[PDB]
RNA sequence: ACUGAAACUGUAGUAGAACCAAUCGGGGUCGUCAAUA
RNA sequence: UAUUGACGACCCCGAUUGGUUCUACUACAGUUUC
């Protein structure tokens, strides 16, 4: 039995809107119609966890155990968006109440005693938790130019602010799982249209989304289809996972309230900045972390500036981020491809080439790619996967070196195998 | 109605909330859909295949809205309103556009003018003692937010309509 | 020339899959203004 | 007919997309009384 169970947001904070748009895969822009709007309960949010079991056997199922253990392990997602940032819950300060209703002294205790209290941690230590096979992929990476994803609108002093979200007690800046997908995507995208040679400028951005692998790895809509009299959906979930990226730097929520609110550049912003920035004193520190930029528009004939065309952006030059988080779950591709680790290559190939790119600054987030943010230096990749095939078990491993020579030459050439050998003949993997 | 210190009156005050956000929607729905409306409510308008002012420039004022959580935060919206006012190319862009910028003024700072441009009969939709003014006054910045979007919105799809001809 | 009794509208089902808050813009630069005697 | 005589800053954001597509109920129990 499952109850309903109330979230408490945190102190101060409040329901976030996430902003949401489709880009055009051959415009590189905005698709139309495809801006939308999310409410977001804020990370650290807590609600009860709520379960009775009425067991009818002596003891406790080991599967209700395993579940338990996966609770506490955070390997449980739920609602929506769970491959784009959102959903991740880890359980705390589990609590087990027995009571033995078969007997009278047991249901008298259901009425007046309230239980018998089990220690956890004695059935947690009579089971092994088996994690499902995954490639955990961390990336450690530094803004080479300024990388911001833009607030939801124009500011007063600052046009153009970074997102920043609420993490408990703090505002951070925040990349979401949403961009860095979309990002990934695109290439992924890019690599298997180039090899196919395969236009997208024709096709609308529903239909332009809908490509090999990538169906597999990022997903694709539900959408039924009669397609053989036989009506099957082609929707699937993605096998690969985002988690939104916050920045090392964090500021208390009204100092941030205080950039948003700033109205004079040179005025009372920089005092906002010097305490935001943690150099309270010291505004020279103050803007090797936020550093306020002017733009103008030049006209063509007369020089000077555009009427009207004077902007600026709040460009966090200096802000660190902490190591990206993708998690690419192993059995659901595996499920697709009706159990065949074979058929892994492929997928795991196209991840790694795009990989190649996001570390040879081939991949910029965020905004104004094209106009002088937005590109990243990735230091490391770390691969770590758990209960992986073991023919991808060479996957384990750190990588520094971006063309990834840090992979076994043996496992990289023979994923370039079957890899070349979807080129040759690019079928949907999945089609059994 | 219930008496005031009737032990239910909590739960009829989430009942009849229900019913105001509904029926707010509802009329928000309605009032947008006919252009002389838009025009009354916020000034908007459409002049041949133009907007009076730019689908930009509501989509400006809309993201401000936004923040209108609560009547305390019409400074927010009257802080942007007089910043806009200020500049002279900007404020002209609502030029040829019914007082809208007034319009939009009066609306966020006359407490009452919602209610009367919804005009909903909220007799029917009340149960709770003094229900009408503790309603009215909570749901308010929620009301003029409903009737704003659904306004702008309607805007856009009959803009659509001209622009298509 | 006698009220039928007793009986849970319940059981199973994740409002979810796909979706980049994004595209463009040098913090830039020279002659105007007033009308008469 | 062609003189009179020196001052002065400006722009402050602009345009646009604002939801699109799929699923819309599916299995049942239809009277019970060894
Ligand atoms: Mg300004
Ligand atoms: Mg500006």
């Amino acid at each position: 039995i499952v109850d309903d169970a109330v979230i408490h947001i945190p102190n101060n904070a409040d329901v976030e809107i996430r902003e949401g748009v489709g880009i055009d895969r051959h415009f590189g822009t905005a698709a139309n119609g495809f801006k939308y709007s999310r409410a977001v309960i804020p990370k650290g949010s807590k609600f009860k966890l709520p379960l009775t079991f009425d067991s009818q056997d002596d003891g406790l199922p080991n599967a209700l155990i395993q579940l338990l253990c996966a609770l506490e392990a955070g390997d449980i997602r739920l609602g929506a968006a769970k491959t784009r940032g959102l959903g991740r819950i880890k359980l705390d300060d589990l609590k087990l109440k027995s009571f033995a209703l078969d007997k009278p002294e047991g249901i008298f205790s259901a009425l007046l005693d309230q239980g018998k209290k089990l220690d956890w941690n004695q059935l947690k230590a009579n089971v092994t938790y088996q994690s499902p096979p995954y490639l955990g992929i961390s990336i450690t990476w530094n803004p080479k130019d300024p990388v911001m994803v833009k607030a939801e609108g124009d500011g007063l002093a600052i046009d153009i602010l970074p997102l920043v979200s609420q993490v408990g007690s703090d505002v951070r800046f925040v990349i979401p799982g949403s961009s860095i997908k979309g990002i990934l995507r695109t290439q992924a995208e890019r690599i298997i249209r180039t090899i196919c040679q395969s236009n997208g400028s024709e096709k609308n951005f529903l239909e332009q989304l809908r490509i090999n692998l990538v169906n597999e790895l990022f997903g694709s809509a539900s959408l039924s289809q009669k397609q053989n009299g036989k009506d099957i959906d082609l929707g699937k979930i993605g096998a690969l996972a985002v988690n939104d990226c916050f920045s090392s730097l964090s500021m208390t929520p009204d100092q941030w309230k205080a950039v948003e609110n700033a109205t004079e550049m040179t005025g009372n912003l920089q005092p906002a900045l010097k305490q935001a920035t943690g150099y309270p004193n010291n505004i020279s520190q103050a803007y090797k972390v936020l550093q306020p930029a002017m733009h103008v528009a030049v006209d063509r004939w007369t020089g000077g500036a555009a009427e009207g065309m004077l902007y600026s952006v709040l460009e966090p030059i200096g802000v660190t981020w902490e190591p990206i988080q993708v998690h690419l779950d192993i059995a659901r591709l595996k499920n697709y491809y009706h159990g065949k680790e074979e058929k892994l290559k492929p997928a795991i190939a196209l991840l790694l080439l795009v990989l190649r790119d996001l570390a040879n600054k081939k991949i910029p987030v965020g905004y104004g790619t094209n106009r002088g943010m937005g590109t990243i230096t990735v230091s490391q990749i770390t691969l770590n996967g758990k209960a992986l095939p073991t023919e991808l078990e060479p996957l384990n491993k750190t990588m520094t070196c971006p063309n990834l020579t840090d992979l076994d030459e043996a496992f990289r050439q023979d994923l370039s195998t079957a890899w070349k050998e979807w080129i040759a003949d690019p079928i949907d993997l999945c089609q059994q | 109605p219930l008496p005031t210190n009737h032990p239910t009156q909590d739960y009829a005050r989430l009942i009849e909330k229900a019913a105001w956000r509904e029926a707010i929607q509802n009329k928000a729905l309605a009032l947008a859909s006919s252009r002389a409306k838009r025009e009354e409510i916020l000034g908007i308008k459409i002049m041949g295949k133009d907007s009076q002012p730019t689908m930009t420039q509501l989509g400006g004022f809309r993201s401000v809205l936004k923040r209108l959580h609560s009547r305390n935060n019409r400074d927010i919206v009257t802080g942007y309103l007089t910043a806009l006012e200020q500049v002279s190319n900007r404020k002209e862009k609502w030029s040829n556009t019914s007082q809208g910028l007034t319009k939009i003024r009066n609306l966020v700072t006359q407490e009452n003018l919602i209610w009367n441009h919804l005009d909903i009969d909220f007799s029917p939709l009340t149960i709770t003692q003094n229900g009408v003014n503790q309603l009215k006054s909570e749901l308010w910045a929620e009301a003029v937010r409903t009737l704003v979007d659904a306004i702008i919105r309607g805007h856009k799809r009959d803009l659509e309509k001209a622009q298509e001809n």
